[PDB]
């Protein structure tokens, strides 16, 4: 995982 | 002012520079996304662990999870400013614009 929830 | 001209935006930067230009936990930069589509990313040191952020954006507004702004600016100076999380479940705040 890279990126927080969206 | 353009986004391109505030102190925290470095553009299309590359991820070794990223980590580079974070030091310190709060520190933070706004980039655009490489595998996103015209999106921006926040991206933040936080307890030794960089961490981003796409910017999201609803009716014109621009927001990480409760109500945003019309510009990025102005939700960039709100976390600032506040020191409040950028989402509830996260517990990152913003402390240094990186220059
Ligand atoms: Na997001």
């Amino acid at each position: 995982p890279v990126y927080e929830p969206v | 002012k353009p986004l391109h001209e505030q102190l925290w935006y470095h553009g299309a930067i590359p991820r070794a520079e990223v980590a580079e230009l974070l030091v310190h936990s709060g520190d933070f930069l706004v980039r655009e996304s490489e595998t996103v589509k015209g999106a921006y990313a926040l991206s933040v040191l936080w307890d030794g662990l960089p961490r981003h952020f796409l910017i999201q954006s609803l009716d014109n507004l621009y927001r990480l999870e409760g109500e945003g702004f019309p510009s990025i600016p102005l939700l960039i100076d709100h976390l600032l400013s506040t020191q409040q999380p950028l989402t509830k479940k996260s517990g990152v705040v913003l402390h240094r614009a990186v220059p």
